[PDB]
Protein backbone atom coordinates (compact mmCIF):
# COMPACT_ATOMS: atom_id res chain seq x y z
CA UNK A 1 0.00 0.00 0.00
CA UNK A 2 2.98 2.32 -0.24
CA UNK A 3 4.35 2.23 -4.42
CA UNK A 4 6.74 5.36 -3.29
CA UNK A 5 9.35 2.78 -2.54
CA UNK A 6 12.69 4.09 -5.19
CA UNK A 7 10.42 7.11 -6.29
CA UNK A 8 11.49 10.73 -7.23
CA UNK A 9 8.96 10.76 -9.90
CA UNK A 10 6.13 10.43 -7.52
CA UNK A 11 7.41 13.32 -5.01
CA UNK A 12 7.99 15.48 -8.12
CA UNK A 13 4.68 15.07 -9.85
CA UNK A 14 3.03 15.96 -6.15
CA UNK A 15 5.21 18.63 -5.34
CA UNK A 16 4.64 20.32 -8.94
CA UNK A 17 0.99 19.83 -8.63
CA UNK A 18 0.42 20.87 -5.54
CA UNK A 19 1.81 24.28 -6.43
CA UNK A 20 -0.01 24.91 -9.66
CA UNK A 21 -3.29 24.06 -7.38
CA UNK A 22 -2.59 26.44 -5.21
CA UNK A 23 -1.55 29.34 -7.87
CA UNK A 24 -5.00 28.51 -9.26
CA UNK A 25 -6.93 29.06 -5.58
CA UNK A 26 -5.01 32.72 -5.50
CA UNK A 27 -6.06 33.45 -8.97
CA UNK A 28 -9.44 32.51 -7.45
CA UNK A 29 -9.02 34.62 -4.39
CA UNK A 30 -8.43 37.78 -6.64
CA UNK A 31 -11.60 36.61 -9.18
CA UNK A 32 -13.20 38.03 -5.43
CA UNK A 33 -14.85 34.75 -3.80
CA UNK A 34 -16.61 32.08 -5.22
CA UNK A 35 -20.39 33.17 -4.82
CA UNK A 36 -18.54 36.50 -7.12
CA UNK A 37 -16.98 33.90 -9.96
CA UNK A 38 -20.79 32.28 -10.12
CA UNK A 39 -21.90 35.49 -11.01
CA UNK A 40 -19.27 36.60 -13.67
CA UNK A 41 -19.07 33.02 -15.30
CA UNK A 42 -15.42 32.98 -14.88
CA UNK A 43 -14.75 29.43 -14.25
CA UNK A 44 -18.13 28.10 -16.63
CA UNK A 45 -16.01 30.50 -19.48
CA UNK A 46 -12.30 28.71 -18.37
CA UNK A 47 -14.00 25.47 -19.03
CA UNK A 48 -15.50 26.16 -22.29
CA UNK A 49 -11.94 27.46 -23.44
CA UNK A 50 -10.35 24.73 -22.10
CA UNK A 51 -12.72 22.07 -23.50
CA UNK A 52 -12.32 24.14 -27.02
CA UNK A 53 -8.63 23.44 -27.09
CA UNK A 54 -8.64 19.94 -25.85
CA UNK A 55 -11.15 19.26 -29.08
CA UNK A 56 -9.52 21.13 -31.17
CA UNK A 57 -6.32 19.21 -30.39
CA UNK A 58 -7.83 15.91 -30.53
CA UNK A 59 -9.02 16.41 -34.37
CA UNK A 60 -5.87 18.08 -35.11
CA UNK A 61 -4.13 14.25 -34.02
CA UNK A 62 -1.31 15.72 -32.57
CA UNK A 63 -1.91 13.81 -29.22
CA UNK A 64 -1.84 10.30 -29.26
CA UNK A 65 -5.25 8.68 -28.38
CA UNK A 66 -5.11 4.47 -29.14
CA UNK A 67 -7.52 3.04 -31.57
CA UNK A 68 -9.45 6.12 -32.54
CA UNK A 69 -6.79 8.33 -34.95
CA UNK A 70 -5.17 5.65 -36.01
CA UNK A 71 -5.97 1.59 -36.55
CA UNK A 72 -8.39 2.01 -38.60
CA UNK A 73 -8.98 -1.33 -39.71
CA UNK A 74 -10.19 -1.89 -43.31
CA UNK A 75 -13.41 -3.26 -42.39
CA UNK A 76 -15.42 -0.20 -42.06
CA UNK A 77 -17.22 1.45 -39.16
CA UNK A 78 -20.67 -1.00 -39.18
CA UNK A 79 -20.59 -0.70 -35.01
CA UNK A 80 -24.43 -2.40 -34.83
CA UNK B 1 -33.51 87.17 -20.20
CA UNK B 2 -30.46 87.79 -22.67
CA UNK B 3 -28.80 85.83 -24.86
CA UNK B 4 -25.45 86.06 -23.45
CA UNK B 5 -24.14 83.61 -20.68
CA UNK B 6 -22.09 84.70 -17.73
CA UNK B 7 -19.38 83.02 -17.61
CA UNK B 8 -16.95 83.11 -14.43
CA UNK B 9 -13.73 81.84 -13.16
CA UNK B 10 -12.86 81.37 -9.79
CA UNK B 11 -9.98 80.11 -8.05
CA UNK B 12 -7.89 80.34 -4.50
CA UNK B 13 -4.62 82.25 -4.69
CA UNK B 14 -0.88 80.46 -3.91
CA UNK B 15 -0.71 78.18 -0.76
CA UNK B 16 -4.03 78.64 1.09
CA UNK B 17 -5.19 75.11 1.84
CA UNK B 18 -8.63 76.25 2.35
CA UNK B 19 -11.12 75.34 -0.55
CA UNK B 20 -14.64 75.75 0.85
CA UNK B 21 -15.07 79.50 0.26
CA UNK B 22 -14.54 78.55 -3.37
CA UNK B 23 -17.43 76.06 -3.42
CA UNK B 24 -19.51 77.78 -1.61
CA UNK B 25 -18.92 81.13 -3.87
CA UNK B 26 -19.19 79.00 -6.73
CA UNK B 27 -22.71 76.41 -5.72
CA UNK B 28 -24.59 80.17 -5.87
CA UNK B 29 -23.55 81.71 -8.81
CA UNK B 30 -24.32 78.87 -10.36
CA UNK B 31 -27.88 78.75 -8.61
CA UNK B 32 -27.70 82.56 -10.11
CA UNK B 33 -28.16 80.20 -13.31
CA UNK B 34 -24.37 81.43 -14.81
CA UNK B 35 -21.50 79.29 -16.38
CA UNK B 36 -18.26 78.87 -14.91
CA UNK B 37 -14.97 77.11 -15.13
CA UNK B 38 -14.07 76.04 -11.45
CA UNK B 39 -9.87 75.23 -11.99
CA UNK C 1 -20.93 93.77 5.72
CA UNK C 2 -21.20 90.18 3.50
CA UNK C 3 -23.00 89.24 6.54
CA UNK C 4 -25.20 92.61 7.19
CA UNK C 5 -26.23 92.76 3.59
CA UNK C 6 -25.68 89.34 2.64
CA UNK C 7 -23.75 87.10 0.46
CA UNK C 8 -26.54 86.37 -1.93
CA UNK C 9 -28.07 90.00 -2.24
CA UNK C 10 -24.28 91.18 -3.48
CA UNK C 11 -23.95 87.74 -5.93
CA UNK C 12 -27.61 89.27 -7.43
CA UNK C 13 -25.78 92.75 -7.81
CA UNK C 14 -22.39 91.19 -8.94
CA UNK C 15 -24.75 89.14 -11.41
CA UNK C 16 -27.03 92.22 -12.44
CA UNK C 17 -23.60 94.71 -13.10
CA UNK C 18 -21.68 92.46 -15.42
CA UNK C 19 -24.44 92.26 -17.57
CA UNK C 20 -23.69 93.19 -20.88
CA UNK C 21 -22.04 91.73 -23.91
CA UNK C 22 -19.72 92.05 -26.10
CA UNK C 23 -21.02 90.98 -29.81
CA UNK C 24 -20.25 94.25 -31.06
CA UNK C 25 -16.47 93.82 -30.96
CA UNK C 26 -15.65 90.77 -33.21
CA UNK C 27 -13.29 91.33 -36.01
CA UNK C 28 -14.38 90.76 -39.82
CA UNK C 29 -11.43 89.03 -41.47
CA UNK C 30 -9.38 85.95 -40.86
CA UNK C 31 -5.79 87.85 -41.68
CA UNK C 32 -5.11 88.22 -37.71
CA UNK C 33 -6.35 84.43 -37.19
CA UNK C 34 -3.57 82.78 -39.42
CA UNK C 35 -1.57 85.50 -38.36
CA UNK C 36 -1.39 84.00 -34.87
CA UNK C 37 -3.05 85.89 -32.65
CA UNK C 38 -4.76 84.25 -29.52
CA UNK C 39 -7.59 87.17 -28.10
CA UNK C 40 -8.81 87.46 -31.28
CA UNK C 41 -8.66 83.65 -31.62
CA UNK C 42 -11.19 83.51 -28.74
CA UNK C 43 -13.42 86.47 -30.12
CA UNK C 44 -13.85 84.65 -33.25
CA UNK C 45 -15.07 81.66 -31.23
CA UNK C 46 -17.42 83.15 -29.35
CA UNK C 47 -18.92 85.33 -32.44
CA UNK C 48 -19.49 81.87 -33.90
CA UNK C 49 -20.84 80.29 -30.35
CA UNK C 50 -23.28 82.81 -30.39
CA UNK C 51 -23.45 82.91 -34.49
CA UNK C 52 -23.17 86.54 -34.81
CA UNK C 53 -20.97 86.23 -37.64
CA UNK C 54 -21.97 87.05 -41.37
CA UNK C 55 -22.20 83.41 -43.44
CA UNK C 56 -19.43 84.60 -45.63
CA UNK C 57 -17.07 84.19 -43.10
CA UNK C 58 -18.14 80.40 -42.03
CA UNK C 59 -17.99 80.11 -46.13
CA UNK C 60 -14.53 80.96 -46.16
CA UNK C 61 -13.62 79.10 -43.23
CA UNK C 62 -15.24 75.93 -44.68
CA UNK C 63 -13.04 76.63 -47.53
CA UNK C 64 -10.05 76.70 -45.56
CA UNK C 65 -11.03 73.77 -43.44
CA UNK C 66 -10.84 72.14 -47.15
CA UNK C 67 -7.16 72.22 -47.25
CA UNK C 68 -6.71 72.22 -43.40
CA UNK C 69 -6.26 68.75 -43.76
CA UNK C 70 -4.90 68.29 -40.00
CA UNK C 71 -6.28 64.92 -37.61
CA UNK C 72 -9.49 65.15 -35.79
CA UNK C 73 -9.63 62.90 -33.17
CA UNK C 74 -12.91 62.54 -30.82
CA UNK C 75 -12.70 60.90 -27.29
CA UNK C 76 -15.85 60.35 -25.83
CA UNK C 77 -17.47 57.42 -23.44
CA UNK C 78 -19.98 57.43 -20.49
CA UNK C 79 -20.41 60.04 -17.96
CA UNK C 80 -17.78 59.73 -14.84
CA UNK C 81 -15.68 57.41 -17.09
CA UNK C 82 -12.48 59.88 -16.66
CA UNK C 83 -11.99 60.57 -20.15
CA UNK C 84 -10.71 64.46 -19.49
CA UNK C 85 -7.84 62.04 -17.18
CA UNK C 86 -7.13 60.14 -20.20
CA UNK C 87 -6.80 63.27 -22.36
CA UNK C 88 -4.31 64.69 -19.86
CA UNK C 89 -2.60 61.53 -20.02
CA UNK C 90 -2.32 61.63 -23.76
CA UNK C 91 -1.27 65.67 -24.01
CA UNK C 92 1.39 65.02 -21.45
CA UNK C 93 3.32 61.70 -23.63
CA UNK C 94 2.99 63.85 -26.63
CA UNK C 95 4.71 66.55 -25.15
CA UNK C 96 7.36 64.44 -23.71
CA UNK C 97 7.87 62.65 -27.09
CA UNK C 98 7.45 65.37 -29.80
CA UNK C 99 9.92 67.75 -27.50
CA UNK C 100 7.00 70.39 -27.64
CA UNK C 101 7.44 70.37 -31.41
CA UNK C 102 3.70 70.06 -31.95
CA UNK C 103 0.62 72.25 -32.13
CA UNK C 104 -1.93 71.21 -29.73
CA UNK C 105 -5.55 72.02 -29.80
CA UNK C 106 -8.53 70.80 -27.10
CA UNK C 107 -12.10 71.42 -27.23
CA UNK C 108 -14.00 70.30 -24.42
CA UNK C 109 -17.93 69.99 -24.00
CA UNK C 110 -20.11 69.82 -20.99
CA UNK C 111 -23.97 69.75 -20.19
CA UNK C 112 -26.04 72.85 -19.50
CA UNK C 113 -28.68 72.96 -16.63
CA UNK C 114 -31.58 72.33 -18.53
CA UNK C 115 -34.06 73.81 -15.02
CA UNK C 116 -31.43 76.75 -14.18
CA UNK C 117 -30.03 77.77 -16.99
CA UNK C 118 -26.28 77.90 -16.19
CA UNK C 119 -24.15 75.23 -16.11
CA UNK C 120 -20.22 73.77 -14.41
CA UNK C 121 -18.11 73.88 -17.49
CA UNK C 122 -15.62 71.78 -15.19
CA UNK C 123 -13.25 69.89 -16.95
CA UNK C 124 -10.64 72.03 -17.08
CA UNK C 125 -9.26 71.58 -13.64
CA UNK C 126 -8.24 67.49 -14.08
CA UNK C 127 -5.53 68.90 -16.70
CA UNK C 128 -2.45 70.16 -15.59
CA UNK C 129 0.09 70.13 -18.36
CA UNK C 130 -1.36 72.87 -20.38
CA UNK C 131 1.10 75.81 -19.03
CA UNK C 132 2.82 76.38 -22.65
CA UNK C 133 1.99 78.51 -25.64
CA UNK C 134 2.15 75.66 -28.40
CA UNK C 135 -1.16 74.21 -26.47
CA UNK C 136 -4.60 75.80 -26.12
CA UNK C 137 -7.42 74.24 -24.73
CA UNK C 138 -11.12 76.04 -25.00
CA UNK C 139 -14.27 75.01 -22.76
CA UNK C 140 -18.19 74.96 -24.67
CA UNK C 141 -21.06 74.16 -22.58
CA UNK C 142 -24.13 72.40 -23.88
CA UNK C 143 -27.13 75.55 -24.12
CA UNK C 144 -29.45 73.16 -26.40
CA UNK C 145 -32.50 71.11 -24.74
CA UNK C 146 -31.70 67.85 -26.64
CA UNK C 147 -28.54 67.02 -28.09
CA UNK C 148 -24.92 66.82 -26.11
CA UNK C 149 -23.33 68.90 -29.31
CA UNK C 150 -23.13 72.40 -29.72
CA UNK C 151 -25.42 73.96 -32.33
CA UNK C 152 -22.20 75.44 -33.91
CA UNK C 153 -19.86 72.37 -33.64
CA UNK C 154 -18.73 71.70 -37.03
CA UNK C 155 -18.05 75.90 -37.29
CA UNK C 156 -15.68 75.99 -34.42
CA UNK C 157 -14.28 72.91 -35.41
CA UNK C 158 -13.71 74.34 -38.73
CA UNK C 159 -12.69 77.58 -37.11
CA UNK C 160 -10.03 75.84 -34.96
CA UNK C 161 -8.70 73.94 -38.02
CA UNK C 162 -8.29 76.99 -39.83
CA UNK C 163 -5.47 78.32 -37.34
CA UNK C 164 -2.82 75.85 -38.86
CA UNK C 165 -2.49 73.89 -35.31
CA UNK C 166 -1.20 70.50 -35.87
CA UNK C 167 -3.56 68.32 -34.07
CA UNK C 168 -6.82 68.65 -32.66
CA UNK C 169 -8.36 66.61 -29.58
CA UNK C 170 -12.26 66.91 -28.76
CA UNK C 171 -14.37 65.65 -26.02
CA UNK C 172 -18.43 65.94 -25.86
CA UNK C 173 -20.58 65.40 -22.17
CA UNK C 174 -20.96 62.02 -20.42
CA UNK C 175 -22.60 59.94 -23.29
CA UNK C 176 -25.93 57.44 -22.85
CA UNK C 177 -26.16 54.64 -24.97
CA UNK C 178 -27.78 55.52 -28.27
CA UNK C 179 -25.89 59.05 -29.20
CA UNK C 180 -23.63 58.95 -31.61
CA UNK C 181 -23.22 63.01 -32.04
CA UNK C 182 -19.51 62.96 -32.64
CA UNK C 183 -18.92 59.96 -35.04
CA UNK C 184 -19.61 61.66 -38.99
CA UNK C 185 -18.21 64.88 -37.72
CA UNK C 186 -14.30 63.61 -36.54
CA UNK C 187 -11.73 61.83 -38.42
CA UNK C 188 -11.08 59.34 -35.18
CA UNK C 189 -12.93 58.16 -32.42
CA UNK C 190 -11.74 56.69 -28.94
CA UNK C 191 -14.29 55.47 -26.35
CA UNK C 192 -13.62 55.32 -22.41
CA UNK C 193 -15.18 52.24 -20.31
CA UNK C 194 -15.07 51.42 -16.92
CA UNK C 195 -15.14 47.22 -15.84
CA UNK C 196 -18.46 48.35 -13.61
CA UNK C 197 -20.63 48.41 -16.70
CA UNK C 198 -23.28 45.23 -16.62
CA UNK C 199 -23.69 42.24 -17.97
CA UNK C 200 -21.84 40.76 -20.45
CA UNK C 201 -24.74 40.44 -22.85
CA UNK C 202 -25.15 44.29 -22.03
CA UNK C 203 -22.01 45.22 -23.87
CA UNK C 204 -23.23 44.01 -26.93
CA UNK C 205 -25.91 47.09 -27.13
CA UNK C 206 -23.51 49.53 -26.21
CA UNK C 207 -23.58 51.47 -30.29
CA UNK C 208 -20.62 53.40 -29.62
CA UNK C 209 -18.72 50.46 -30.21
CA UNK C 210 -20.13 50.04 -33.24
CA UNK C 211 -18.24 53.22 -34.88
CA UNK C 212 -15.93 52.94 -31.89
CA UNK C 213 -11.76 53.22 -33.24
CA UNK C 214 -10.30 52.38 -30.16
CA UNK C 215 -11.84 51.40 -27.13
CA UNK C 216 -9.90 51.37 -23.23
CA UNK C 217 -11.36 50.67 -20.21
CA UNK C 218 -10.02 52.83 -17.42
CA UNK C 219 -9.12 52.25 -13.94
CA UNK C 220 -8.07 48.44 -13.71
CA UNK C 221 -7.85 48.55 -10.25
CA UNK C 222 -11.25 47.40 -9.67
CA UNK C 223 -12.44 43.36 -10.03
CA UNK C 224 -13.22 41.92 -13.13
CA UNK C 225 -10.01 43.92 -15.32
CA UNK C 226 -8.76 40.85 -17.41
CA UNK C 227 -12.67 39.31 -17.38
CA UNK C 228 -13.85 42.52 -18.81
CA UNK C 229 -11.14 42.98 -21.10
CA UNK C 230 -11.89 39.79 -22.65
CA UNK C 231 -15.51 40.58 -22.81
CA UNK C 232 -14.91 43.84 -24.80
CA UNK C 233 -12.04 41.82 -27.07
CA UNK C 234 -14.43 39.07 -27.77
CA UNK C 235 -17.33 41.42 -28.29
CA UNK C 236 -15.46 44.35 -30.57
CA UNK C 237 -14.29 40.60 -32.43
CA UNK C 238 -17.98 40.09 -33.18
CA UNK C 239 -18.51 43.42 -34.08
CA UNK C 240 -16.31 43.63 -36.67
CA UNK C 241 -16.65 39.92 -38.20
CA UNK C 242 -13.18 39.95 -39.05
CA UNK C 243 -13.10 35.87 -38.09
CA UNK C 244 -9.60 35.62 -39.48
CA UNK C 245 -7.84 36.92 -36.37
CA UNK C 246 -7.44 34.95 -33.08
CA UNK C 247 -8.97 37.46 -30.26
CA UNK C 248 -5.63 39.15 -28.39
CA UNK C 249 -4.99 40.89 -31.41
CA UNK C 250 -7.40 42.90 -31.97
CA UNK C 251 -7.26 46.71 -31.66
CA UNK C 252 -8.59 47.77 -27.83
CA UNK C 253 -6.44 48.41 -25.31
CA UNK C 254 -7.21 49.50 -21.74
CA UNK C 255 -4.83 52.00 -19.17
CA UNK C 256 -5.27 52.39 -15.47
CA UNK C 257 -5.07 56.94 -16.25
CA UNK C 258 -4.52 58.28 -12.12
CA UNK C 259 -1.56 56.50 -11.77
CA UNK C 260 1.93 57.72 -12.93
CA UNK C 261 3.39 56.34 -15.86
CA UNK C 262 1.06 53.45 -17.09
CA UNK C 263 2.58 51.19 -19.58
CA UNK C 264 -0.66 50.59 -21.30
CA UNK C 265 -0.76 54.48 -21.64
CA UNK C 266 2.13 54.03 -23.40
CA UNK C 267 0.85 50.84 -25.76
CA UNK C 268 -1.92 53.34 -26.62
CA UNK C 269 0.11 56.24 -27.82
CA UNK C 270 1.94 53.63 -29.92
CA UNK C 271 -0.95 52.27 -31.64
CA UNK C 272 -2.50 55.98 -32.10
CA UNK C 273 1.30 56.91 -33.37
CA UNK C 274 0.15 54.07 -35.84
CA UNK C 275 -2.53 55.34 -36.67
CA UNK C 276 -1.47 58.69 -37.35
CA UNK C 277 1.15 57.37 -39.40
CA UNK C 278 -1.25 55.43 -41.35
CA UNK C 279 -3.34 58.71 -42.17
CA UNK C 280 -0.08 60.56 -42.75
CA UNK C 281 0.73 63.77 -40.68
CA UNK C 282 4.02 64.51 -40.40
CA UNK C 283 6.11 63.81 -37.33
CA UNK C 284 9.26 63.18 -35.65
CA UNK C 285 10.73 59.90 -35.55
CA UNK C 286 9.67 57.96 -32.10
CA UNK C 287 12.15 58.65 -28.96
CA UNK C 288 10.62 56.75 -25.83
CA UNK C 289 10.89 52.76 -25.01
CA UNK C 290 7.95 51.24 -27.36
CA UNK C 291 7.21 48.51 -26.07
CA UNK C 292 5.12 45.67 -26.98
CA UNK C 293 1.54 44.51 -24.74
CA UNK C 294 -2.07 44.43 -24.15
CA UNK C 295 -2.66 45.19 -20.59
CA UNK C 296 -0.85 47.18 -18.05
CA UNK C 297 0.67 44.94 -15.38
CA UNK C 298 0.41 46.93 -12.72
CA UNK C 299 3.94 48.40 -12.72
CA UNK C 300 5.74 50.33 -9.32
CA UNK C 301 1.93 49.58 -7.89
CA UNK C 302 2.57 50.32 -3.95
CA UNK C 303 0.01 46.90 -3.18
CA UNK C 304 -0.26 43.91 -4.79
CA UNK C 305 -3.63 43.25 -3.96
CA UNK C 306 -2.84 39.90 -2.57
CA UNK C 307 -2.31 41.94 1.16
CA UNK C 308 -5.34 44.47 1.04
CA UNK C 309 -7.25 43.68 4.45
CA UNK C 310 -3.58 43.37 6.21
CA UNK C 311 -5.46 45.51 9.02
CA UNK C 312 -8.24 43.12 9.42
CA UNK C 313 -5.42 40.04 10.06
CA UNK C 314 -3.88 42.10 12.64
CA UNK C 315 -6.91 43.16 14.63
CA UNK C 316 -7.59 39.42 14.56
CA UNK C 317 -4.25 38.78 15.50
CA UNK C 318 -4.90 40.83 18.71
CA UNK D 1 -52.31 52.02 -21.85
CA UNK D 2 -53.85 54.64 -19.11
CA UNK D 3 -57.07 54.08 -21.12
CA UNK D 4 -56.86 50.29 -19.95
CA UNK D 5 -58.49 50.97 -16.84
CA UNK D 6 -55.73 49.31 -14.89
CA UNK D 7 -54.28 49.84 -11.54
CA UNK D 8 -50.58 51.11 -12.17
CA UNK D 9 -48.65 51.66 -15.02
CA UNK D 10 -44.78 51.32 -15.36
CA UNK D 11 -42.22 52.30 -17.95
CA UNK D 12 -38.58 51.85 -18.26
CA UNK D 13 -36.39 53.84 -20.54
CA UNK D 14 -33.12 52.91 -22.54
CA UNK D 15 -30.05 53.58 -20.21
CA UNK D 16 -29.34 57.46 -19.59
CA UNK D 17 -26.18 59.75 -20.13
CA UNK D 18 -25.97 62.79 -18.39
CA UNK D 19 -27.95 65.78 -19.96
CA UNK D 20 -30.94 63.49 -21.11
CA UNK D 21 -33.89 63.86 -18.88
CA UNK D 22 -36.86 63.77 -21.09
CA UNK D 23 -39.01 61.36 -19.29
CA UNK D 24 -40.21 64.43 -17.36
CA UNK D 25 -43.15 65.93 -18.08
CA UNK D 26 -45.19 62.76 -19.83
CA UNK D 27 -44.85 60.81 -16.55
CA UNK D 28 -46.02 61.58 -13.16
CA UNK D 29 -43.49 59.94 -10.77
CA UNK D 30 -39.52 59.29 -11.19
CA UNK D 31 -37.16 57.10 -10.34
CA UNK D 32 -33.71 57.18 -10.99
CA UNK D 33 -31.14 54.49 -10.29
CA UNK D 34 -27.72 54.62 -10.07
CA UNK D 35 -24.34 52.73 -9.37
CA UNK D 36 -21.44 53.45 -6.92
CA UNK D 37 -18.81 53.71 -9.39
CA UNK D 38 -20.01 57.06 -10.88
CA UNK D 39 -17.10 59.00 -10.64
CA UNK D 40 -15.60 61.90 -7.94
CA UNK D 41 -17.73 63.51 -5.58
CA UNK D 42 -17.39 66.63 -7.46
CA UNK D 43 -18.75 65.34 -10.80
CA UNK D 44 -22.05 64.20 -9.06
CA UNK D 45 -22.93 67.99 -9.10
CA UNK D 46 -23.40 67.53 -13.21
CA UNK D 47 -26.00 65.16 -13.38
CA UNK D 48 -29.10 67.08 -14.20
CA UNK D 49 -31.46 63.65 -13.53
CA UNK D 50 -31.38 64.76 -9.89
CA UNK D 51 -33.17 68.06 -10.34
CA UNK D 52 -36.20 66.20 -10.55
CA UNK D 53 -35.84 62.65 -9.40
CA UNK D 54 -38.48 61.96 -7.23
CA UNK D 55 -36.51 58.83 -5.73
CA UNK D 56 -33.14 57.60 -6.39
CA UNK D 57 -31.43 54.57 -5.27
CA UNK D 58 -27.93 52.99 -5.65
CA UNK D 59 -28.44 49.58 -6.24
CA UNK D 60 -26.05 46.49 -5.16
CA UNK D 61 -23.26 47.12 -2.60
CA UNK D 62 -21.05 45.16 -5.28
CA UNK D 63 -18.06 47.03 -4.88
CA UNK D 64 -16.48 49.88 -2.32
CA UNK D 65 -17.76 53.34 -1.85
CA UNK D 66 -20.82 52.42 -1.04
CA UNK D 67 -21.34 54.33 2.26
CA UNK D 68 -19.40 56.95 1.08
CA UNK D 69 -21.50 57.34 -2.13
CA UNK D 70 -24.93 57.01 -0.53
CA UNK D 71 -23.52 60.06 2.09
CA UNK D 72 -22.11 61.71 -0.96
CA UNK D 73 -25.60 60.77 -2.68
CA UNK D 74 -27.62 61.98 -0.15
CA UNK D 75 -25.67 65.32 0.49
CA UNK D 76 -25.89 66.37 -2.93
CA UNK D 77 -29.64 65.58 -2.89
CA UNK D 78 -30.32 67.91 -0.17
CA UNK D 79 -28.04 70.86 -2.07
CA UNK D 80 -30.41 70.87 -4.63
CA UNK D 81 -33.38 70.08 -2.97
CA UNK D 82 -32.96 73.60 -1.01
CA UNK D 83 -34.45 72.24 2.10
CA UNK D 84 -31.69 73.19 4.07
CA UNK D 85 -32.75 73.05 7.79
CA UNK D 86 -33.19 69.47 7.53
CA UNK D 87 -30.20 66.62 8.20
CA UNK D 88 -29.35 64.50 5.44
CA UNK D 89 -30.64 60.87 6.87
CA UNK D 90 -33.36 61.90 6.00
CA UNK D 91 -33.77 62.30 2.59
CA UNK D 92 -35.34 60.57 0.01
CA UNK D 93 -32.55 58.33 -0.95
CA UNK D 94 -32.30 55.00 -0.25
CA UNK D 95 -29.38 52.42 -1.44
CA UNK D 96 -30.58 48.69 -2.00
CA UNK D 97 -29.18 45.02 -3.63
CA UNK D 98 -31.22 43.68 -6.49
CA UNK D 99 -29.50 40.17 -6.82
CA UNK D 100 -30.37 38.97 -2.67
CA UNK D 101 -33.65 37.93 -2.52
CA UNK D 102 -35.37 39.14 0.69
CA UNK D 103 -33.66 42.81 0.77
CA UNK D 104 -33.89 45.32 3.33
CA UNK D 105 -33.43 49.09 1.18
CA UNK D 106 -36.25 47.26 -1.04
CA UNK D 107 -38.80 46.69 1.40
CA UNK D 108 -38.41 50.55 2.34
CA UNK D 109 -38.24 51.60 -0.76
CA UNK D 110 -41.67 49.53 -1.06
CA UNK D 111 -42.94 51.24 1.85
CA UNK D 112 -41.78 54.81 0.86
CA UNK D 113 -43.59 54.10 -2.49
CA UNK D 114 -46.45 53.25 -1.04
CA UNK D 115 -46.43 56.51 0.91
CA UNK D 116 -46.04 58.16 -1.68
CA UNK D 117 -48.54 56.77 -4.14
CA UNK D 118 -51.20 57.77 -0.87
CA UNK D 119 -50.15 60.79 -1.31
CA UNK D 120 -51.24 61.15 -5.11
CA UNK D 121 -54.61 59.24 -3.58
CA UNK D 122 -54.54 55.61 -4.86
CA UNK D 123 -56.71 53.51 -3.74
CA UNK D 124 -55.92 50.56 -2.05
CA UNK D 125 -55.76 48.16 0.81
CA UNK D 126 -53.90 48.76 4.25
CA UNK D 127 -50.24 47.24 4.62
CA UNK D 128 -49.61 43.84 4.99
CA UNK D 129 -45.64 43.72 5.31
CA UNK D 130 -43.79 44.64 8.43
CA UNK D 131 -43.16 48.19 8.44
CA UNK D 132 -40.13 47.89 8.87
CA UNK D 133 -37.65 51.25 9.41
CA UNK D 134 -34.03 52.58 7.85
CA UNK D 135 -32.21 54.08 5.05
CA UNK D 136 -29.86 51.48 4.28
CA UNK D 137 -29.97 47.49 3.96
CA UNK D 138 -27.48 45.63 6.61
CA UNK D 139 -26.94 42.81 3.86
CA UNK D 140 -28.23 40.28 6.10
CA UNK D 141 -29.12 36.58 4.55
CA UNK D 142 -25.44 37.21 2.94
CA UNK D 143 -23.10 33.81 2.63
CA UNK D 144 -20.29 35.36 3.84
CA UNK D 145 -19.20 38.42 5.61
CA UNK D 146 -17.07 40.31 3.32
CA UNK D 147 -14.33 39.96 5.53
CA UNK D 148 -13.31 37.21 4.33
CA UNK D 149 -13.17 37.43 0.83
CA UNK D 150 -9.62 35.97 0.16
CA UNK D 151 -9.90 32.91 2.15
CA UNK D 152 -7.78 31.19 0.18
CA UNK D 153 -4.65 33.67 -0.12
CA UNK D 154 -5.01 32.79 3.94
CA UNK D 155 -4.61 28.87 2.82
CA UNK D 156 -1.86 29.27 0.36
CA UNK D 157 0.04 31.58 2.91
CA UNK D 158 -0.50 28.33 5.33
CA UNK D 159 0.71 25.67 3.28
N1 LIG E 1 -9.20 54.35 -9.75
C1 LIG E 1 -8.95 55.24 -10.73
N2 LIG E 1 -9.65 56.40 -10.73
C2 LIG E 1 -9.44 57.32 -11.69
C3 LIG E 1 -8.44 57.06 -12.72
N3 LIG E 1 -8.43 58.13 -13.53
C4 LIG E 1 -9.35 59.00 -13.06
N4 LIG E 1 -9.94 58.51 -11.96
C5 LIG E 1 -10.99 59.20 -11.19
O1 LIG E 1 -11.74 60.04 -12.06
C6 LIG E 1 -11.85 61.35 -11.52
C7 LIG E 1 -11.76 62.36 -12.65
O2 LIG E 1 -12.85 62.14 -13.53
P1 LIG E 1 -13.15 63.22 -14.67
O3 LIG E 1 -12.24 63.02 -15.85
O4 LIG E 1 -13.00 64.60 -14.09
O5 LIG E 1 -14.68 62.97 -15.11
P2 LIG E 1 -15.05 63.29 -16.63
O6 LIG E 1 -14.51 64.65 -16.99
O7 LIG E 1 -16.55 63.30 -16.81
O8 LIG E 1 -14.44 62.24 -17.52
C8 LIG E 1 -10.72 61.51 -10.53
O9 LIG E 1 -11.20 62.17 -9.35
C9 LIG E 1 -10.28 60.10 -10.19
O10 LIG E 1 -10.69 59.76 -8.87
C10 LIG E 1 -7.71 55.77 -12.65
O11 LIG E 1 -6.84 55.49 -13.50
N5 LIG E 1 -8.02 54.94 -11.65
MG1 LIG F 1 -16.78 65.95 -17.10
Amino acid sequence: ENPNQGSFLIEELTDLVEEAVLQEFERIAERGGVLGAMETGYQRGKIQEESLYYEQLKHDGTLPIIGVNTFRNPNGDPTP
Amino acid sequence: GPANKVRFVTAASLFDGHDASINIMRRILQSQGCEVIHL
Amino acid sequence: DGQRMGLAGMITDMAQRCDIDLTRYAPTTLDTVVAGDRRALAQLITALENGKADPELVSALHAQAKAAAVPVLGITGTGGAGKSSLTDELIRRFRLDQDDALSIAVISIDPSRRKSGGALLGDRIRMNAINHPNIFMRSLATREAGSEISQALPDVIAACKAARFDLVIVETSGIGQGDAAIVPHVDLSLYVMTPEFGAASALEKIDMLDFADFVAINKFDRKGAQDAWRDVAKQVQRNREQWHSRAEDMPVYGTQASRFNDDGVTMLYQGLVGALGARGMSLKPGTLPNLEGRISTGQNVIVPPARSRYLAELADTV
